């Protein structure tokens, strides 16, 4: 087993892409919060039948993410409150180490609130591997923008250097929600190159609300 | 016996302390009050039903001095209002033996909302559930101020207390100038509480106070009937 | 969920007692054996680092002239307790005029390590042997942090405790000279230990009769080593 | 019982004090020394009983030390000298007064030279020139003689020569020996160790 | 189970589960059996060890000339209780020029341990007390229990398989009040071994008895004086 | 009794401690001050909040607390738990000048509060204060000076910091208009009004909602003069003049 | 007065709060420092300045007597308060037995308030760590470390904060004995210690040294600007 965690917009989600880009196995994916149901015992039904789909095709890839989000909130639509949350995962709990023969499915997971989930789901023979993502470091930070800022038709107005120190603690994501943004401010007069002044006004208008 | 020497009042993860939101749901299911300072005195009135006909009317009172010149209404819940009339009426008398004057109304409010303060943040209790109106007339110029269970206080011309408080204060922001005597003041006090009472407003369901240079007094429910004639 | 640190279990121990006891099994192995020609009494150091300085640390240290301790798990409220017994043997000669056994010390220690509560706040987790040499010849005693101590001839405590118990009975005889028991020590230890063995990692210490509380250091204590 | 001396003058302090240390009726040591720094341009000169000049005296030397690490600067010898006043006045109504006597000599690069007095009863004094112990009697009219608050150093040193002299003529204490310092920009000077050869 | 926790919560059924638990620690403890005549008080003890290199825990303690205890249960509350019984018989003997009676000394212990089985956040005392001693009536055996209870009895046994031992007591405790100090011992030895494994029993290093006697002050035999007393003794039957 | 303990006091397993986060999390939003100094003078800009017309306006200041005879702070965040502190660092400078006879150091005040808030977050089991404030004044040996605390109980020497609810996009705005010692007391005024002009969102910068007091050291005056509401609206018009003349000649 | 055990056993044998303030130590800042034969030198990385502040209340190396300076790291608002009463201790030395303190005394007063500050009632432990350094009497020079459990220990270099696990993997691949030749090539070697940890290029760092007989010298950013051209220079023409 993997589990992947770290702040929030660090790349989580981003680098699950890159693995069902480059595999050859089947891949599936679901949300954490989307395994939560209105009816008592539908929840832990869906979880059953998903690995009996996992199973029946492939050397296959199941990828949960953001499974903080089945203890955290609370929803009306659940009929059976906290104690219906705790059978589903002890369902959970049963299909990544039963006594059942397994085959061939790894298990991806992810999340940002590590600390909340149980930790019998966390010990060895469940998910082996624990990888942590760090916020991304000033010089790693400038290889960033030269991936979100490759194909525009940059003006040679611009300095990335001072963007990048803007946000002491600017994420990954921050980067791509200002670099898509300000190419938005150009189209609004018609401009195929961006300048200075467009940077200037999209943190402005990203980060300072 | 001993305490508990920790606080049972802590900040919300959204940074809200709690206990003191609920404190504040307790002073707006009181009764209704108000208060208006006009330019030679304050007027402070209040709203006061007994629950049946069996209840002696004369024996509590919900507007109290607190010196000579020093008045206090509330808006809250009745046990707590008693202790802090006590430690109000101490705190002025320490004011008087170092001083040998009597105490100014911003100095007393200074004083009574640093013990409402202390008390939400020490070892073992709850928060008090009551707001309070204080007038007086130091130095000529009338004071009308509101404390509150955080502690905290302000500096109103006009305002109210209880239930139905943000359409009082949606009234007195129509009705109220800078210019009044203090007897116009009392005809706007008896028009603001009327709002929320029941259908018979008579001599003894509310309680006027007043404040002038002669100093704070209370009113006799005979000059009170006299203002509640001829109102509305 | 939360219990007092004062509560007893179903079967009838404690809780944090017996979680202190778990704890002296992550400290460093000492050795102690007690010959009738005096207390030899060995540790290893646990080196961590190339860059550290090795003899900042000690296991072994002097609690009076005729007495030496060997300290095991936690270290920094190991000194605590030293501190104690360096003042009671103080007071003792102060007011007597003489040295304290070595059984006296110990007791004088152990009514102070179940003390904890909620007036006037956990156990010591440390454990520890006295070395020492009285008027009923040389001595050999055993702490726990529960409290309770009694006297052993050849005890081993640390991470590496009951393996090497096993291989000290078979060894130990009550007619042991002390050359032979400081040598018999080594070979314990030479086994136990992670790195290598040489004059760094190890320290020793004896007490006799006829001198004082004496420390090895790395002069004389190699000459062991290389005839080993 | 003995003595110190206090000018003062335009950019400078000169202070000076005796040496002996006194018993009944014999002098257990000649070489004594009445002087304790705080910084680099504050001393403290402190005459009285037996136990309370050692201990009070070093006590407000380790509060000054203090105040230098817990900031980066100095005391002025303005608020130096008043923080001993402070203690005295405050243990005075207790069960452990101390009886001392004591003058301060300070320099500060604002306000100059200053020179400070007090005695068992903490009363400051900013003063030109002071004295304490049974010579000041003898020799403070000596002192306002020949004071002028335009004094060069030089001069200033053989009117201290002039008032030590007179010392030893009429005063029946044996004293033969002084100790002197001087106080600058450049901080506390050691001067020559005048005496009088007894042989 | 929430009425599990601390001393001052009752059960749903009345039974305070923290007492108990300290009854529980008392059973942990070896074994050791006290009885007395007309005119003497004989507590055996039988010991405990770790390794076979290590020394033997002992148990019986001197309290006074006249008064002996033996110890079951955690040995660190044992000398909290123990310094607490020397104090109490010393000062008596400082008041008032006479020997502390033991009968009044046990109910001083009972309110001692009463106060820590009332208050929070407080454990009781886990020990196993045995008292033997004299009045001015005679030898006494009283035991006491962690939650505050002292008994009067004349031959009690506690400690880890204790029950075995009292059923030779009753049985035999018509003969106990007429003999002498020699087979009044060997009564409570012939306990000690009935609460063993059948093969090891009485290795002369394990064992101590202590007597206080009509003319005899209290004293503790350990080890070498006890084969005096162990011979003697048939083999056991099987 | 240890059931209904909160413990306020203890870490967490992540390491850090989650009570003054959750001050500090209460710190960004009801209130907003800054201050600004590159020469003689330095100066308080503080944003009213209750701008309701029932109001008597008295009392000389809303958040401008008059510490010692030559400093003052503004303060943020709870004012209930701002009226303790306010008033207990007010003796301290009093007790200073009782021991020594001379004026407190502007930074020796703020290490002697800041042990004490520092003290409620490390034992006693005890609810810390979500205060945080500025610090502005003069001494003679380090002259205009301006500090910032925080509820954590560490402090800082600024030239220019808000705690508004908007306090990073003024900050952000700070380091992209300033000047290291030349910035007088005039320009420092018209570059006060133009950061409230941002991070305010009720615009139009009505005067009686803003408070500025600044702190001039005459010979041995050392004036701190809270400005009336009569000269805060011509500084806002000035403010108004320049940027039509600006945008549109651009 | 709140009574209340804090700290407390684990059921395996850990004492989660203290482990837990070791954390707290892991993300403050770099704290680099080694010894010289004759001039010891200790320098923070990561001064994180925004050019808008003073830069002297942000230092985090200060003096404690003329001879022991003394970094840190974890949080600064227990910092400076084991600082002032340091202070205290060091100076009642000299009231007492007449000597200066010796930098290995002021380490065991700090441990050992430190540890029974994790025994107390109603007390979270510390969160900081130590770099004491000093040069003595008779000119040894020495330096010592400070675990927030209390455990006193000596080094011949040393690093803490984030990311101290690479930087001391850096120290002993490189730290020989002709590493500390010259009072210049020991700075060499701290230039080159946290310009292999977080960034810091000559903006960021702050090496302060003591040559045994001086108080503290700061080097402003001018030789730092010239060392780490000249260390980058070496670095340029051999790969
Ligand atoms: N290190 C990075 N390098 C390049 N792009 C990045 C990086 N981190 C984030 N991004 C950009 O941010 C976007 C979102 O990242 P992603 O959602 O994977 O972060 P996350 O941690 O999974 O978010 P969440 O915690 O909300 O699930 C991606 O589309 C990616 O383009
Ligand atoms: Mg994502």
């Amino acid at each position: 087993g993997v589990i992947l965690y770290g702040p929030p917009g660090t790349g989580k989600t981003l680098l699950a892409k890159a693995v069902a880009n480059q595999t050859s196995a089947t891949f599936l994916r679901v949300v954490g919060s989307e395994l939560i149901q209105k009816y008592l015992g539908d929840g832990p039904k869906l979880v059953r039948e998903l690995f009996r789909v996992a199973e029946e095709h492939a050397p296959s890839i199941v990828f949960i993410d953001e499974i903080d989000a089945i203890g955290t909130k609370r929803y009306d639509s659940n009929s059976g409150g906290e104690r219906e949350i705790q059978r589903t995962m002890l369902e959970l709990l049963n299909q990544l180490d039963g006594f059942d023969s397994r085959g061939d499915v790894k298990v991806i997971m992810a999340t940002n609130r590590i600390e909340t989930l149980d930790p019998a789901l966390i010990r060895p023979g469940r998910i082996d591997r624990k990888i942590e993502f760090p916020l991304p470091d000033e010089k790693t930070k400038k290889r960033i923008f030269q991936i979100h800022t490759s194909r525009m038709t940059l003006a040679d107005d611009v300095t990335l250097d001072d963007l990048i120190m803007a946000k002491d603690d600017l994420s990954g994501a921050d980067i791509k929600a200002i670099c898509t943004e300000a190419g938005l401010m150009a189209l609004r007069e018609r401009r195929m190159k961006v300048t200075n002044e467009d940077f200037k006004k999209s943190k402005e208008n990203v980060l300072y609300k | 016996e001993r305490g508990y020497s920790f606080s049972l009042t802590t900040f919300s993860p959204s940074g809200k302390l709690v206990q003191i939101e609920y404190a504040l749901a307790a002073v707006a299911g009181g009764a209704p009050s108000v208060g208006i300072k006009a330019a030679n005195g304050v007027v402070l009135a209040t709203e006061k039903k007994q629950k049946s006909i069996l209840y002696d009317e004369r024996s509590v009172h919900k507007v109290e001095p607190i010196t000579k010149h020093i008045g206090l209404v509330y808006s809250g819940m009745g046990p707590d209002y008693r202790v802090l009339v006590h430690r109000a009426r101490k705190l002025a008398q320490q004011y008087y033996l170092v001083y040998q004057e009597p105490i100014p109304t911003a100095q007393l409010v200074q004083r009574v909302a640093s013990v409402m303060q202390e008390y939400t943040q020490s070892g073992g209790v709850r928060p008090f559930g009551v707001s309070l109106l204080i007038c007086g007339w130091n130095e000529g110029r009338p004071y009308l101020f509101q404390s509150d269970p955080s502690g905290a206080y302000f500096a109103w011309k006009a305002t109210a207390m209880g239930k139905n408080y943000v359409n009082g204060k949606t009234f007195l922001e129509k009705r109220y100038n800078e210019d009044l005597e203090l007897e116009d003041a009392i005809h706007t006090a008896i028009l603001t509480l009327k709002e929320s009472f029941e259908g018979q407003m008579t001599e003894d369901n509310i309680e006027v106070g007043i404040c002038n240079e002669a100093g704070f007094r209370r009113l006799t429910p005979t000059e009170v009937k006299d203002y509640l004639a001829a109102i509305a | 969920y939360d219990r007092g640190v004062n509560t007893f279990s179903p079967e009838g121990r404690l809780f944090q007692v017996e979680y202190a006891i778990e704890a002296i099994k992550l400290g460093s192995t000492a050795i102690g054996i007690q010959t009738s020609e005096g207390v030899c009494l060995a540790v290893e150091k646990r080196i961590t680092s190339p860059l550290m300085e090795p003899s900042s640390i000690e296991k072994i240290v002097e609690i009076d002239a005729h007495i030496g301790c060997a300290m095991s798990g936690l270290i920094a409220d190991a000194k605590t307790l030293i501190d104690k017994a360096r003042v009671e043997t103080q007071n003792h000669w102060f007011t007597y005029n003489e040295t304290m056994t070595v059984e006296s010390v110990t007791q004088a220690v152990s009514n102070l390590a179940l003390q904890f509560g909620e007036e006037d706040s956990r156990p010591f987790g440390v454990a520890l042997l006295f070395g020492g040499v009285d008027e009923k010849g040389p001595q050999l005693f055993h702490m726990d942090p529960s409290g309770t101590f009694v006297q052993c001839d050849a005890r081993a405590i640390g991470s590496a405790s009951e393996g090497a118990q096993s291989s000290l009975q078979e060894v130990y005889h009550k007619s042991m000279t002390l050359k032979e028991a400081i040598k018999s020590s080594l070979i314990i230890l030479k086994q136990v230990m992670e790195e290598k063995l040489n004059a760094t990692n190890i320290e020793l210490a004896t007490v006799q009769p006829g001198q004082n509380f004496h420390m090895f250091t790395k002069e004389e204590l190699e000459e062991v080593i290389k005839d080993i | 019982m003995e003595y110190l001396i206090g000018i003062q003058g335009p950019d400078y302090v000169l202070v000076a004090s005796d040496r002996v240390a006194a018993s009944n009726i014999v002098q257990m040591k000649d070489d004594h020394d009445k002087m304790f720094k705080m910084s680099e341009k504050i001393l403290l000169l402190c005459v009285g009983e037996a136990g309370d000049t050692v201990q009070f005296a070093e006590y407000i030397q380790k509060n000054v030390q203090l105040y230098k690490m817990r900031n980066g600067y100095e005391l002025s010898p303005t608020a130096a000298a008043n923080f001993t006043r402070r203690n005295l006045a405050d243990c005075l109504r207790s069960r452990t007064p101390y009886h001392v006597n004591l003058l301060l000599a300070g320099y500060d690069e604002h306000e100059g030279p200053a020179l400070y007095y007090m005695d068992y009863l903490a009363a400051l004094a900013k003063a030109p020139f002071a004295a304490h112990g049974y010579g000041a009697f003898l020799t403070l009219s000596i002192l306002d003689r020949y004071y002028t608050p335009t004094i060069s150093r030089e001069r200033a040193v053989e009117l201290l020569r002039k008032c030590l002299e007179e010392l030893q003529k009429r005063f029946i204490l044996n004293l033969p020996t002084f100790s002197v310092r001087i106080i600058d920009k450049n901080g506390i000077h050691d001067l020559d160790n005048i005496s009088f050869p007894k042989q | 189970n929430q009425y599990d926790n601390d001393v001052t919560v009752w059960s749903p059924q009345g039974r305070i589960h923290q007492i108990e638990y300290a009854m529980e620690a008392v059973k942990q403890g070896s074994a050791t059996v006290g009885l007395k005549s007309k005119t003497h008080a004989v507590l055996v003890a039988l010991k405990r060890a770790q390794s076979e290199l290590a020394a033997h825990q002992k148990k019986i303690l001197h309290v006074d000339n006249h008064i002996g205890i033996s110890i079951a249960g955690l040995t660190a509350d044992a000398r909290l209780l123990c310094n607490f019984m020397r104090q109490e018989c010393l000062d008596s003997r400082f008041v008032f020029d006479r020997p502390l009676p033991v009968s009044r000394l046990v109910s001083l212990i009972g309110s001692k341990t009463q106060i820590p089985t009332q208050r929070y956040g407080r454990r009781p005392y886990g020990v196993g007390l045995l008292i033997a001693g004299y009045d001015d009536m005679g030898p006494h055996i009283f035991q006491t229990c962690p939650s505050a209870n002292y008994f009067d009895c004349r031959a009690m046994s506690i400690g880890a398989r204790s029950q075995s031992a009292r059923t030779y007591l009753e049985r035999h405790m018509s003969e106990f009040m007429e003999c002498n100090l020699n087979e009044l011992v060997k009564h409570g030895l012939r306990a000690l071994r009935e609460t063993l494994p059948a093969e090891q029993d009485l290795t002369t290093k394990n064992v101590s008895i202590g007597i206080v006697g009509k003319d005899l002050e209290f004293t503790i035999y350990d080890d070498d004086d006890v084969s005096p007393f162990l011979e003697g003794l048939e083999e056991r039957p099987q | 009794s240890r059931r209904y303990d909160s413990r306020t006091t203890i870490f967490s397993p992540e390491g850090r401690l989650y009570q003054v986060e959750y001050a500090m999390e209460a710190i960004g939003h009801a209130g907003t001050c800054l201050g600004i100094l590159a020469n003689d003078g330095v100066l308080l800009a503080a944003e009213r909040r209750n701008i309701h017309k029932l109001l008597d306006e008295v009392f000389f200041s809303e958040k401008i607390y008059k510490l010692n005879e030559d400093m003052a702070c503004s303060v943020a965040g709870i004012t209930s738990d701002a009226n303790v502190l306010t008033n207990e660092l007010r003796l301290i400078a009093q007790r200073y000048l009782l021991q020594y006879q001379e004026p407190i150091p502007c930074e020796q005040l703020v290490t002697a509060l800041c042990d004490i808030k520092q003290a409620y977050t490390q034992f006693g089991g005890k609810r810390p204060f979500g205060v945080s404030l500025l610090y502005i004044g003069w001494d003679k040996h380090y002259g205009f000076q301006l500090y910032q605390s925080d509820p954590s109980g560490n402090y800082g020497g600024w030239k220019a910091t808000c705690i508004g609810n908007n306090s990073a996009a003024a900050v952000s705005m700070l380091k992209q208009d300033y000047k290291e010692g030349e910035m007088t007391l005039k320009s420092a005024l018209a570059l006060a009004i133009k950061v409230l002009n941002k991070t305010m969102d009720v615009s139009k910068l009505s005067a009686e909602k803003v408070e500025i007091a600044t702190l001039t050291r005459e010979n041995g005056k050392t004036v701190i003069r809270v400005l009336k509401q009569k000269e805060v609206e011509q500084l806002i018009k000035k403010h108004e003049e320049e940027e039509a003349k600006a945008e549109r000649e651009k | 007065s709140y009574d209340r055990a804090i700290t407390v056993f684990s059921p395996d044998g850990h004492l989660f709060q203290v482990e837990y303030a070791q954390e707290a130590v892991k993300k403050g800042s770099t704290a680099v420092g080694v010894r010289g034969r004759d001039i010891v030198v200790l320098g923070v990385e990561k001064k994180s300045v925004a050019k808008l502040q003073d830069e002297r209340t942000v230092r985090k190396i200060c003096a404690l007597d003329d001879n022991v300076c003394m970094a840190f790291a974890g949080l600064t608002a227990d910092a400076r308060i084991v600082i002032n009463r340091a202070r205290v201790e060091c100076q009642s030395h000299r009231l007492t037995v007449e000597d200066p303190v010796t930098v290995e005394y002021i380490t065991r007063y700090i441990a050992s308030l430190k540890q029974r500050y994790t025994q107390s009632n109603g007390r979270r432990p510390f969160g900081i760590s130590a770099l004491i350094v000093g040069f003595d009497f008779d000119g040894t020079p020495r330096l010592y470390q400070t675990d927030p459990s209390g455990t006193y220990h000596a080094w011949k270099a040393n690093a803490i904060g984030r990311g101290a696990k690479s930087v001391r993997e850096f120290l002993e691949k490189n730290y020989t004995d002709e590493a500390i030749e010259t009072d210049d090539l020991t700075i060499k070697l701290v230039i080159k210690a946290l310009l292999e940890v977080v960034q810091s290029g000559g903006k960021n760092i702050e090496l302060a040294v003591m040559r045994r007989d001086q108080s503290l010298k700061i080097l402003n950013p001018e030789e730092i600007e010239k060392y780490v051209a000249e260390i980058e220079k070496e670095k340029e023409e051999n790969e």
